[PDB]
C-alpha cells in the first residue's frame, strides 16, 4: 500500500573528519585517524 | 570477570592524548596510528627498565601506578593480546611480538620469559654487523606479519644495535552494509576553505546507527564489520572540528556501542588509502616519556652487558577504505 515516507537526510562527508577502528569484544582503539585530504597519500 | 576491560580506558584515553599531541603538530595533514600497537609495544619494554625510566612509560601510557598493580597490567595486556587474535570467522585479526638480540648478548633470562610469556613475544638473534642482512631480515617479519602493507619500516639501522623490539597487527574486515560499486561516484571534497579536491565517493541509502550528538557537535556513524569490529566517523559540525578533538572520551564513545537505534539516511562516504609514519621520540616527551630516549636510561632488567637506550620510535600505519570493507595495518619499531 503506497504510504508517505520521509526525505531521508543527507551526510555527506566530504571535509575533514575524524574516526577509529574498535573491536568489539574487549572495546579496545585498534586505529584512529584524521582525514584532511584524501589525496595526499 | 575478564582482565583487559580494567586496562582498555587506559589505551582509549592514551589514544586519544597521543591524538591531540599529532594534530597539534600539523594541522593539514592526514594522521593514522594505532593505539593498540604502540602500547603494547612499550609495556612489553618496561618489562626490561627499571626506576623513573620505567615508571614514566607506565604512566605515560595512562596507567595510574598506586590504583593498578603493575602486575595486573602485563596479566590484563597478555589477555587483552588472547582475545585480538581470536578473531570472529567473518573477520581476520593478527598481531604479534618480535624480539632481535645480538648475538654475543646475553640477556637477563627472566625478562625473556616474561615477554615470552606475557606478551607472547618471539625471538631472534641477528648479527647487525651487516646492517643490510640484518635490516632486511625484521622487515620481512613486518611485511609477512601484516601481509605486504608495510613493507620498509626499517630503512636505517645502526651499527651497534643491542637488540630490536618489533610489533605489528594486521586487520581485514567486511561490512556488514555493503556498498555497491555502480554508485561510487566522483564528488567534491573541501579540504580548506580554498581547497576543494575531487574524491570517489561511495553512496548507499538505507538504515545507519547514524545521529546528531549535540553535545560534540558531530555526525556519529557507526558501521559494522562481519564480526567483532565497529568503525565510528565523526563527521565535526563546520568549525567545530577542534572542539570535536577535544571532548573525546572513552566512555563517550561506550555510549555510541551501546546504543543500535537505525534511521535512514543518504550517506556518502569517500574510499580512501591514507598511512602515517612517526617517530614518535618528541610527542612521547610530550606524554611523559624521555628518560627511556636519555642517557640516564634504565635498560637493566634487558641486560647487564651495557647501559642503553633508545633511538628511535618508529610507527607505520596503513589504511584502506572502499566499498566492500577496510583493510589497516600498523607496525611499532623500538
Amino acid at each position: 500500500e503506497a504510504i508517505p515516507r520521509s526525505i531521508p537526510p543527507e551526510v555527506k562527508f566530504n571535509k575533514p573528519f575524524v574516526f577509529l577502528m574498535i573491536e568489539q569484544n574487549t572495546k579496545s582503539p585498534l586505529f584512529m585517524g584524521k582525514v584532511v585530504n584524501p589525496t595526499q597519500k | 570477570h575478564p582482565t583487559f576491560n580494567k586496562i582498555t580506558p587506559n589505551l582509549a584515553e592514551f589514544a586519544f592524548s597521543l591524538y591531540r599531541q599529532l594534530a597539534h603538530q600539523s594541522n593539514s595533514t592526514n594522521i593514522f596510528f594505532s593505539p593498540v600497537s604502540i602500547a603494547t609495544a612499550f609495556a612489553m619494554l618496561s618489562l626490561g627498565t627499571k626506576a623513573d625510566t620505567h615508571d614514566e612509560i607506565l604512566e605515560g601510557l595512562n596507567f595510574n601506578l598506586t590504583e593498578i598493580p603493575e602486575a595486573q597490567i602485563h596479566e590484563g595486556f597478555q589477555e587483552l593480546l588472547r582475545t585480538l587474535n581470536q578473531p570472529d570467522s567473518q573477520l581476520q585479526l593478527t598481531t604479534g611480538n618480535g624480539l632481535f638480540l645480538s648475538e654475543g648478548l646475553k640477556l637477563v633470562d627472566k625478562f625473556l620469559e616474561d615477554v615470552k610469556k606475557l606478551y607472547h613475544s618471539e625471538a631472534f638473534t641477528v648479527n647487525f654487523g651487516d646492517t643490510e642482512e640484518a635490516k632486511k631480515q625484521i622487515n620481512d617479519y613486518v611485511e609477512k606479519g601484516t601481509q605486504g602493507k608495510i613493507v620498509d619500516l626499517v630503512k636505517e639501522l645502526d651499527r651497534d644495535t643491542v637488540f630490536a623490539l618489533v610489533n605489528y597487527i594486521f586487520f581485514k574486515g567486511k561490512w556488514e552494509r555493503p556498498f555497491e560499486v555502480k554508485d561510487t561516484e566522483e564528488e567534491d571534497f573541501h579540504v580548506d576553505q580554498v581547497t576543494t579536491v575531487k574524491v570517489p565517493m561511495m553512496k548507499r541509502l538505507g538504515m545507519f546507527n547514524i545521529q546528531h550528538c549535540k553535545k560534540l557537535s558531530s555526525w556519529v556513524l557507526l558501521m559494522k564489520y562481519l564480526g567483532n569490529a565497529t568503525a565510528i566517523f565523526f563527521l565535526p559540525d563546520e568549525g567545530k572540528l577542534q572542539h570535536l578533538e577535544n571532548e573525546l572520551t572513552h566512555d563517550i564513545i561506550t555510549k555510541f556501542l551501546e546504543n543500535e537505534d537505525r534511521r535512514s539516511a543518504s550517506l556518502h562516504l569517500p574510499k580512501l588509502s591514507i598511512t602515517g609514519t612517526y617517530d614518535l621520540k618528541s610527542v612521547l616527551g610530550q606524554l611523559g616519556i624521555t628518560k627511556v630516549f636519555s642517557n640516564g636510561a634504565d635498560l637493566s632488567g634487558v641486560t647487564e652487558e651495557a647501559p642503553l637506550k633508545l633511538s628511535k620510535a618508529v610507527h607505520k600505519a596503513v589504511l584502506t577504505i572502499d566499498e566492500k570493507g577496510t583493510e589497516a595495518a600498523g607496525a611499532m619499531f623500538l
